[PDB]
């Protein structure tokens, strides 16, 4: 088997069909010239594509940065691919674990917006935990 | 003639502290972290601790060693508060 | 939006605790309901419900471990409610049993009553039998069993009616009885013969399986949570051996040892004490042996007196309760093999003992019963009444006692059957089962009343 | 005031002071009794029998030295004379007879003061007055009043109660000079039976006479076993031991309704009754047994309530021994015919009035019509026609113008039905005032006033009407003070009737006691349930059966149930009962709202969630508004079912009121009756000591009378509970605290009593003596007491069981310092002494329970005799207990016939040595144990017995030694195992146990051990465990092969037949300048035996040893020198106690100069320490020459703290706990 996908940056790339079949939306155009993939550029597909071939049955391939990881969550999203969506999840999850409020701030890039009164008064029935 | 020997050895240890072997100054002094932000708030209740492997250090001290590992740092036994008389 | 619910789903209970403040819409993706309710159910607060029918599962969360803490100091203090099933004239207990707060006992004139201590109404009726004394007398969620002393076996099946199922005739007394807690098998041993009764597909009561032992049996167990057929374990003096019902198999665990002291059957493993012996002494010991194989896995005591009893079934994961002759209490740890507590608790021997995840209750041969919390290492409180302690029983939120027989106090009785509520808000107006119901609705309604009368929390 | 010092607490803030001497009579004993008035202040008055010896015994200063002429009456037939005759001492006291009665009478018919002033000032009277026929029929208004105050001043009492919680009645004069009569002869017959065949007919007139006084009292004021229980009331009551005609008081109960029927009815009952009771019918034999057969009492209650009026039925049906044996005038008559008959021939009116006067039934259902204009005007013209007749006065007036009340109160004004109304109260209050009285009570002047003073002018006769009320103003005050005082003097009786059926044991007799004690013990709010579904059923919502419940039918959330309350009703409950049994139709939201009518329902007022084990469901508290209507709806049901299942509602409004007076007297009167009782007998066990033997059976008595009479004539079990605490708690408390205090020797009653027990038990005294004491000290410990229902906790908490375990820890200590006195240098000490704490604990055990508190209260006792004795002899003790601790673990290498009974033995001697734990002898302790386990542990290679005698006995050692030998002794195996690994991996069997200083005792080490070829072995060790992690000594042992012969020898042989094998012959030249130890004599000892294979052939020099023992020519030889025991009396203890004193006076020293602030423990220590080291003023002279003890540790510091605290040299701060202050 083999089957074009045709990106946004305007490359085709040919892929064995049979195991890239995990995206659902791909293999239900191709039962029922490339599919156009306007949604997503190059990088993520073969980062995709190198996972899937990895994985018949990735700690480092994540070590990018947030951007990225947050296009190819949307990408899996749109791709509808459970090993990709599990492991980034999974991951994000393993970074968050174990923090402080303002260690999430540092974590995610999201200002402190919360007044003092707020801050104080959420963390008074919040601590059981 | 000799086919079984029970030889008994002796590790000497000597060595006669007089202070708080955790942070090394005095121990009717006041330790490190007490020292260095001198009567800030409270420094009432910097106070000495007995263990029954008769060791003695700051509170402070031996409570946060504690914290980090749970037994007694100069013998090696399993620490505990002496108890005692108190 | 699913990407964040796909993000927080692996989050803990903890840091979710954080994350509700660092902002408004983190604060509503902190709150979702899907995660709370998924959170609920997965650590046992309320099972059989749907997310539907609440609202706020967080509060809900909340509200569920307030009430165990208030248990938990329900049971540090004494508060809750408190009664005892009444004497019956001129007559002595002889036997008490309880599965689920059901109380069996059986008196020295024949007489076999059960009552239901789950309830705040009050029958406690009498089950017929169409003389002689009771020997044993066992219960079940759905069956009850009493043995008599001229060899006679009856079987009641509390939701048809009050009288026998099935009566089975013996030919010399009865030494132990034992009733599958789960399953609906009964195991008997008579002089030489071990028998199980069970009932076959249409629910005759025939005879599954017959041994034969060569000693007379002195305990008798049935492994819980067998797939097909029962197992069982006979204690026969100084054998151990051990029944399967497939092919009437009958092995043997240990041999020529000192005598047994007492037995104890998980679904897993078998753990009995043996007394110590020899010209040079051989202090007693508690061994475990494993069902799988029959290997012996633990060897314990370090003991200058007789073990006496042993609970392994009801005790967590990996630890195991004793009671000695000296009036000890002890915890085993199973892993290991060491001592995790030893704790004097009783003057004469122990004879009941039960653990959970953080207290420990013991009742004693001169009469008490002792309540200890083992993890923080405090007593909470203990009850003298006469007699002998022979059945203890809890669970999270309530307790039977029982003191038997063999000038002993002011308050004198001859058998006390005790119950202790530590959540009244519990309590149901009538009982599940069917025989334990009456029909004098002007009882109904006195209980009725006294239910509406008594305080709150 | 006189007598301060003898004031008896009845409470918080609450006291009792005897006051003065009364009255005095002889008693049921025949001797005399005296009256005495106590007062109650915080000013009540109680009146308490006594008899001589509980004067004596409760207020003493009581006793002292002992014991505590005819013409003037003829000339009447002018008042003046007789008045100033009156004013003599006996005149009137012997014109009582002679017609005086009519001279008074006529005389009241300020002139009357005199006369009646002088003899009432200079009992009886009055009830001769009281009883005149012409008393009312003969006299005016104006003398009736004046006799009424004079009454009244009759009746008072110098201490009444409030009755400001009660709902006093009005009634009219009649009423009261009847209660007046009843009551004055009750107190006659009363002071006749004081003053006192003839006793049983006086007692027979008092039973009838106090029956019919609290029947018309009750009638006049219109008064007419499993179960759950909280926890803390577990063992909280008492309890007491258990054990065909009809008795005096039922069958007087019956006689008092058969002396009052008319001659032919009474004439066919006593018929009836000589029927079956055969012979004559006499006064004195109707009354004296007549005891009658309960089928004949039976026929007699069938046939009784016919033949009776209203008021006897009233009494009949309340009774004890019945509850035992048992147009609009046509159109208001519908719901009687009489009444009718009546309304149409108002002459034959007179049988009708009679006929009526005997069932006023009727009469007050007409009157109570008023409160529609129908019949008003009709009946108004009836009811003013029927006050113009001479005997329709005798109707009860008094109890039906309630209604009339309410016209006068009505927005119907200036009608005809007020004018009619004004009318014919105009008539009835002017045919006789005493309806003005009881008008001006009800309130009559500013209604009237505020009524038609404001609309028109005087309908009728308003003014009038005012006119006679405000007159009347000054006799309704005399009224209800009359009435007051005649409630204060019954309940006064009654409560004396009690204390006389406690202090004798004859029954209780009078009729109505039980029906008058009920009364004085006790002083739907919802119109309609409206459902949506299923209305069929609604009505099981309030069944009060939780077997049947309401099901609903429709959609999810369109359930609810709308309440209609009543006016003005608040809402103190709302409850909601729900059955787990119903999975899906089980509740899992409810809202409760609440508004003005059905369409608004506006305000919700609570939401509650429902948890799938729930059965009481609260849904509102107790509110402050009132809602008319409430909206409960059911949002949604478990697991999402679409309809919904209750089982009950209950709503509760406010709590009622009930008059909580006479509940306090009586918990009053008994609690100080107990506290006198208790004073009394606790003098007489205090003279006697061996009548302590009979101390359970008054007790037991006393307690079953009591819950008799509780059983019997209180009222429910919520009193009878609370009575019996009262009871237990003011009888047994003083018994307990009297018999518990010491003597001027120093002993107590019961301290004698258990001594006595304890020390007969040897063997005399008799079983029967043992088993009276069990019962005994059983009896006095079996109410646990927690920590209506607030009346009997009123008090402080109880002392019982202080008191009780203080005595029991005296004896015990008084016992275990006898036995240490006697025998503390036996030979055989340890064993006997672990029997006598055996028996102690046994016999604490069957006398008190295994109760925790006495078990501690032995301890403490065994702890302190412990610590009196001076340090050499604790000292030796201890060193016994670890002595005989050895020399049992050794015994059991080699077998015996009884060993399970050693091990028995050896459990009880370590529980009797498991009292030294926190005590200041566990050092000593500590230190003989270490230096024998040493000993022990080097000799052979193990016993299990070490670890299970340590697991018992961990914490009597304050630096937890023992257990670190014994992990060091298993440590070191795995360290030869690595050691073995790494030899053989990194390429004469020796085992190396390495000590050090916080694993062993190393103080006694001062030697060291090359003078063999394995010495090699020795520095690879060394290098290894260098790496891994030393220096060698003169210990351990070996065993060698010598030709046939197997050998076990210590090293200091080893090494010394090492030399001789590598030589010929060695002297002890090289054997010291080798080794260098001084012991060696002892070493080269035991091969002197045969068993030995040397000879010390000593030189002519110093000496010299060969192998000479091996030409006279097996197992095991063990040649190694047996362990020697330490004396606690020679140079070993002597160095310790002079290191104890020492630290003492340092202490001290240190503490002193500090002040009264004081100092922490752990600083105290540390400084103690840093002074003993370098020591300025305890010289290093005295720290050198201590030798073995001259070193010093904190435990011992420690240690010399307790013992100091012990004896008060030191002070422990209250605030601080551990801070330590020199004291004095
Ligand atoms: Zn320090
Ligand atoms: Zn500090
Ligand atoms: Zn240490």
């Amino acid at each position: 088997p083999s089957i074009k996908l045709q990106s946004s940056d305007g490359e085709i790339f040919e892929v064995d069909v049979e195991i890239a079949k995990q995206s659902v939306t791909i293999k239900t155009m191709l039962e029922d010239d490339p599919v156009p993939l306007p949604n997503v550029n190059a990088a993520i597909l073969k980062k995709v594509i190198q996972w899937c071939t990895h994985h018949k049955d990735d700690q480092e391939f994540l070590k990018v940065d947030q951007g990225t990881l947050f296009e190819l969550i949307l990408a899996a999203n749109y791709l509808d691919i459970k090993g990709l969506l599990d492991v980034t999840c999974k991951t994000v999850a393993n970074m968050i674990k174990g923090k402080t409020p303002e260690e999430i701030r540092k974590t995610f890039n999201i200002k402190n917006d919360f007044t003092e009164e707020e801050e104080a008064q959420v963390r008074k029935e919040n601590q059981w935990c | 003639e000799v086919k079984k020997w029970n030889a008994v050895a002796l590790w000497a240890w000597d060595i006669v502290v007089d202070n708080c072997a955790i942070c090394r100054n005095h121990i009717m002094d006041l330790c490190i972290e007490c020292q260095a932000n001198q009567a800030s708030a409270t420094s009432e209740e910097c106070t000495v601790a007995w263990g029954v492997c008769n060791h003695a250090f700051h509170f402070h001290c031996i409570s946060r060693w504690l914290k980090t590992r749970q037994v007694c740092p100069l013998d090696n036994r399993e620490w505990e508060f002496q108890k005692y008389g108190h | 939006y699913e990407l964040a619910i796909n993000i927080f789903q692996y989050l803990d209970r903890k840091e979710l605790g954080r994350c509700a403040q660092v902002s408004k819409t983190w604060k509503v993706i902190a709150e979702d309901e899907v995660l709370w309710y998924r959170l609920c159910q997965q650590e046992g607060h309320l099972p059989d419900s749907s997310i539907s029918d609440y609202s706020c599962w967080k509060l809900i969360f909340q509200e569920c471990r307030a009430k165990e803490h208030m248990l938990r100091t329900n049971w540090k203090n004494r508060k809750g409610a408190v009664s005892e099933l009444e004497h019956v004239p001129d007559t002595v207990l002889c036997d008490v049993h309880s599965h689920d707060g059901v109380v069996i006992a059986g008196y020295t004139s024949g007489d076999v009553r059960v009552w239901d201590t789950r309830t705040w109404d009050y029958v406690a009726p009498f089950l017929e039998s169409e003389q002689p004394n009771v020997s044993f007398v066992r219960i079940n969620s759905s069956l009850a069993v009493a043995a008599y002393e001229d060899g006679f076996l009856n079987i009641w099946d509390l939701r048809t009616g009050k009288y026998p199922v099935h009566r089975f005739e013996h030919d010399a007394r009865i030494q132990a009885l034992a009733l599958s807690q789960d399953d609906a098998t009964v195991a008997t041993a008579s002089a030489f013969d071990v028998v199980m009764l069970s009932p076959n597909e249409e629910g005759y009561w025939q005879i599954a399986a017959e041994f034969e032992v060569p000693k007379l049996v002195q305990y008798l167990e049935i492994v819980p949570e067998t797939r097909r057929y029962p197992v069982a374990v006979a204690a026969a003096g100084d054998l151990m051996y051990l029944l399967k019902a497939e092919d009437s198999a009958r092995t043997l665990l240990y041999a020529h040892g000192p005598p047994v002291t007492c037995l104890d059957v998980s679904a897993n493993q078998v753990a009995f004490g043996v007394q110590g012996l020899g010209w040079v002494y051989e202090g007693s010991k508690i061994l475990v042996y494993s069902l799988e194989a029959g290997r012996r896995l633990l060897k314990l005591g370090n003991v200058l007196r007789d073990f006496t009893c042993v609970n392994l079934s009801d005790s967590p994961p990996n630890l195991m309760v004793s009671g000695n002759m000296d009036g000890r209490v002890r915890i085993h740890d199973l892993r290991s093999g060491n001592i995790a507590l030893s704790l004097s608790a009783h003057q004469l021997r122990v004879s009941a003992v039960q653990m959970d995840d953080w207290k420990i209750v013991s009742g004693g041969e001169e009469g008490l019963v002792s309540v200890w919390d083992y993890r923080m290492n405090q007593k909470l409180w203990e009850v003298y009444s006469g007699h002998p302690v022979q059945h203890i029983s809890f669970s999270s939120h309530s307790l039977i006692t029982a003191n038997v027989p063999y000038f002993t106090t002011h308050r004198r009785h001859r058998g006390l059957i005790r119950a202790y509520e530590f959540a009244v808000d519990q309590l149901a107006f009538q009982s599940p089962l069917p025989v334990c119901r009456s029909s004098c609705d002007a009882m109904a309604t006195h209980y009725y009343d006294l239910a509406l009368a008594f305080p709150y929390n | 005031l006189r007598y301060r010092e003898f004031r008896v607490p009845l409470g918080p803030g609450l006291h009792a002071y005897p006051d003065e001497l009364i009255r005095q009579r002889v008693g049921h004993d025949g001797h005399p009794e005296y009256q005495i008035r106590w007062l109650i202040l915080r000013a009540e008055h109680i009146l308490l029998w006594m008899s001589k010896d509980e004067i004596y015994a409760n207020c003493h200063k009581m006793l002292g030295e002992d014991g505590q002429v005819k013409s003037l009456i003829q000339r009447a037939l002018t008042v003046h004379v007789l008045s100033a005759y009156a004013s003599i001492e006996p005149l009137t006291g012997v014109f009582k007879d002679p017609r005086v009665l009519d001279l008074l009478m006529h005389m009241l018919s300020y002139q009357i003061r005199w006369s009646a002033g002088r003899m009432i000032q200079a009992t009886q009277i009055l009830l001769s007055l009281s009883q005149q026929e012409a008393i009312e029929k003969h006299l005016d208004f104006d003398s009736r009043c004046a006799l009424l105050a004079l009454f009244a001043q009759a009746t008072l009492s110098e201490h009444p109660m409030s009755f400001e919680g009660i709902q006093l009645p009005q009634v009219p004069g009649r009423v009261l000079f009847s209660l007046v009569k009843r009551y004055l002869h009750v107190t006659s017959l009363l002071d006749q039976l004081n003053d006192s065949g003839e006793r049983g007919q006086l007692e027979l007139e008092f039973s009838m006479a106090m029956g019919t006084l609290i029947s018309e009292l009750v009638q006049a004021m219109r008064w007419d076993a499993w179960r759950w229980r909280p926890m803390t009331e577990l063992y909280a009551v008492p309890y007491v031991l258990p054990e065909e005609h009809l008795t005096l008081a039922e069958w007087w109960e019956l006689l008092f309704f058969i002396k009052k029927l008319d001659g032919p009815d009474h004439q066919e009952v006593l018929q009836i009754l000589q029927e079956n009771l055969d012979g004559e019918i006499l006064d004195d034999e109707i009354l004296a047994e007549l005891a009658v057969p309960i089928e004949l009492a039976q026929d007699l209650l069938l046939t009784l309530p016919q033949r009776l009026n209203d008021s006897a039925l009233r009494d009949l049906i309340n009774c004890h021994v019945y509850k035992k044996y048992g147009t609009p005038l046509q159109r208001l008559v519908e719901g009687g015919k009489i009444l009718l008959d009546l309304e149409q021939a108002l002459n034959k009116v007179k049988p009708l009035l009679l006929q009526l006067q005997r069932q006023p039934q009727p009469f007050l259902a007409l009157m109570q019509s008023l409160d529609n204009r129908t019949l008003h005007l009709t009946v108004l013209r009836i009811l003013k026609q029927l006050v113009d007749f001479p005997e329709a006065l005798l109707l009860p007036w008094h109890e039906a113008v309630d209604a009339c009340m309410a016209c006068l109160r009505s927005p119907n004004t200036d009608r005809e039905v007020l004018q009619e109304l004004i009318f014919f109260l105009h008539r009835l209050t002017s045919v006789s005032r005493d309806y003005a009285v009881v008008l001006n009570q009800l309130g009559a002047r500013d209604a009237i006033s505020k009524a038609l003073e404001k609309h028109l002018g005087k309908l009728e006769l308003a003014q009038e009407l005012r006119d006679m009320v405000f007159k009347c103003e000054k006799h309704a005050h005399l009224y209800r003070k009359l009435i007051t005082n005649i409630l204060g003097g019954c309940i006064q009786m009654v409560l004396g009737q009690i204390e006389d059926h406690r202090r004798t044991h004859r029954p209780i007799n009078i009729p109505f006691f039980d029906v008058f004690l009920r009364y004085l013990c006790q002083g739907k709010c919802w119109e309609k349930v409206e459902v949506s579904s299923n209305p069929h059923r609604a009505s099981k919502l309030t069944d009060h059966n939780p077997k049947t419940y309401w099901e609903s039918n429709g959609s999810a959330g369109s359930h609810y149930i709308t309440l209609h309350m009543r006016r003005g009703i608040l809402i103190r409950q709302l409850t909601l009962l729900v059955a787990s049994e119903d999975s899906s139709y089980m509740p899992a939201r409810v809202v409760v709202c609440g508004g003005d009518s059905t369409s608004s329902l506006h305000t919700e007022l609570n939401s509650v969630n429902v948890m799938p084990s729930a059965s009481r469901v609260i849904l509102l508290e107790n509110l402050t508004r009132f809602w008319p209507i409430i909206q409960i709806r059911i949002k949604r049901c478990q697991q999402g079912g679409i309809d919904t299942r209750i089982r009950g509602l209950e709503i509760l409004g406010p709590k009622p009121t009930f008059w909580p007076v006479f509940r306090e007297q009586l918990c009053r009167h008994t609690r100080l009756f107990y506290m006198v009782r208790a004073q009394a007998w606790s003098q007489d066990m205090a003279e006697d000591r061996r009548s302590l033997l009979h101390l359970s059976s008054r007790l037991n008595g006393a307690l079953r009378q009591e819950q008799n009479f509780a059983d019997r004539f209180l009222p429910d079990d919520e009193a009878a509970q609370a009575l019996g605490k009262t009871c237990w708690e003011a009888l047994v408390s003083p018994v307990v605290q009297n018999i518990t205090s010491p003597d001027e020797d120093g002993i107590s009653p019961l301290g004698w009593l258990l001594d006595q027990y304890l020390e007969c038990q040897e063997a005399s005294r008799g079983p029967a003596f043992f088993s009276r004491v069990r019962r005994l000290t059983h009896l006095l410990v079996h109410v646990e007491p927690c920590e209506w229902s607030s009346l009997a906790t009123r008090g402080l908490p109880s002392s019982i069981m202080r008191n009780l375990t203080r005595c029991w820890r005296a004896v015990v200590e008084k016992q275990v310092n006898n036995f240490l006195t006697s025998s503390w240098r036996d030979d055989d000490f340890v064993p006997r002494y672990c029997e006598h704490f055996n028996i102690l604990q046994n016999s604490s055990s069957e006398l008190f329970g295994p109760r925790a508190a006495f078990l501690l209260a032995l301890q403490n006792g065994c702890a302190g005799a412990l610590l009196k004795l001076p340090f050499l002899k604790a000292a030796h003790v201890s060193e016994q207990f670890a002595r005989h601790i050895d020399q049992q673990i050794q015994g059991s290498r080699i077998g015996g016939a009884q060993e399970m009974e050693r091990l028995a033995q050896l459990q009880q001697c370590l529980q009797a040595v498991l009292i030294f734990s926190g005590l200041e002898i566990a050092t000593t302790f500590e230190h003989y144990y270490q230096h024998y386990m040493a000993d022990r542990l080097l000799g052979v290679v193990s016993s299990w017995l070490e670890g299970a005698v340590l697991e018992q006995i961990g914490p009597c050692f304050p630096n937890r030694l023992p257990q670190q030998m014994l992990q060091s002794l298993s440590t070191s195996k795995e360290l030869q195992r690595q050691f073995h690994v790494y030899q053989l991996q990194q390429l004469p069997e020796v085992s190396v146990l390495v000590l050090s200083r916080h694993s062993w005792p190393v103080a006694s080490i001062c030697h060291t051990l090359l003078p063999s070829y394995l010495r090699g072995t020795l520095n690879r060790y060394s290098n290894f465990y260098n790496k891994s992690q030393l220096q060698w000594t003169w210990l351990g042992w070996a065993e060698l092969q010598f030709g046939n012969q197997t050998l076990h020898v210590s090293t200091v042989q080893m090494w010394l037949l090492l030399y001789l094998n590598d030589l010929k012959a060695v002297s002890v030249e090289s054997l010291l300048a080798f080794s260098g130890l001084s012991m060696l004599n002892q070493a080269i000892g035991p091969l002197t035996s045969s068993r030995g294979p040397l000879d010390l052939h000593e030189q002519k020099p110093g000496g010299v040893l060969k192998i000479r023992d091996g030409s006279k020519e097996w197992d095991i030889v063990r040649l190694i020198p047996p362990q020697t025991y330490l004396q606690a009396e020679g140079e070993d203890g002597q160095n310790l106690e002079k290191r104890r004193n020492l630290l003492n006076c340092l202490i001290v020293r240190i503490l002193k100069a500090h002040g009264d602030e004081g100092l922490h423990i752990d600083q105290l220590v540390c400084l103690v320490l840093e002074a003993w080291q370098k020591g300025p003023c305890p010289p290093r002279g005295l720290v050198s020459s201590l030798g073995k003890g001259s070193a010093c540790s904190s435990t011992d510091v420690l240690s010399c703290i307790l013992h100091l605290l012990g004896k008060g040299t030191l002070r422990r701060h209250d605030d601080r706990p551990q801070v330590l202050s020199y004291a004095v």
